[PDB]
């Protein structure tokens, strides 16, 4: 479910970023 | 009349990242793009001046000297107004604003790796050196839109 | 008319909490329990153990 985690950036990818995609 | 509750208190939603980055709440109401700076409980709205573009220069050290540990959080940045050609030391705020005096500095923690957006280029610096440029379209963007 | 508009500015109030807690304001969005880590203008994935 939400298990007893360690979290870390593995690889050099990947990444989400935000921008103003939503035009109306 | 659910709809204006939505409304009312996502209303103070805004009052409040307003306290903390007032240019983008502002903006995302009234659409313009609108430059806004924090001040007390009463927020100023300041007006901008488009500088040479061409050329904009970002400087590959992120320390500051001195000193460790006193690191800039954003890149830091050498530009010109034109007509002219003073050579001034901005510091390359979101969105292409450049950023006179309040120098977002943040002290150095080990190990970084951040990236900055100028323009339509990626700036990777890892340990608040410069380490590579970054594929800008590479970057997966967030879709948000419930529809 | 009105609603793709409480969609547009409450976007860019989640591009500015993602600056503060990415993990929460992702996981809001897509649904799926995600950590992720700030990195400047753009926020990387990271995955757990
Ligand atoms: C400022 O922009 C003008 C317009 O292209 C250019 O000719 C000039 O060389 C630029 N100055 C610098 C220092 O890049
Ligand atoms: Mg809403």
């Amino acid at each position: 479910k939400y298990p007893y985690r360690v979290c870390s950036m593995a690889q050099g990818t990947d990444l989400i970023r935000f921008e103003r995609n939503i035009v109306c | 009349e659910a709809w204006c509750v939505d409304q009312r208190r996502t209303l103070e939603v805004f009052k409040e990242l307003s306290k903390i980055n007032p240019s983008a709440i502002l903006s995302a109401i009234y659409n313009k793009p609108i430059a806004a700076r924090f001040m007390g409980d009463v927020l100023g709205l300041a007006s901008c001046v488009t500088i040479n573009q061409t050329s904009v220069k970002v400087l590959r050290d992120m320390n500051v000297k001195e000193s460790p540990g006193r690191c800039y959080s954003r890149p830091v940045v050498i530009f010109n107004f034109a007509n002219s050609s003073y050579v001034q030391y901005g510091q390359l705020g979101e969105d292409n604003e450049i950023l006179l005096g309040n120098h977002r500095t943040e002290e150095c923690q080990l190990p970084s790796l951040k990236i900055f957006i100028a323009g339509n280029s990626a700036y990777e610096y890892v340990d608040y050196l410069f380490k590579r440029m970054i594929d800008l379209s590479s970057i997966s963007t967030v879709d948000s839109m419930i529809a």
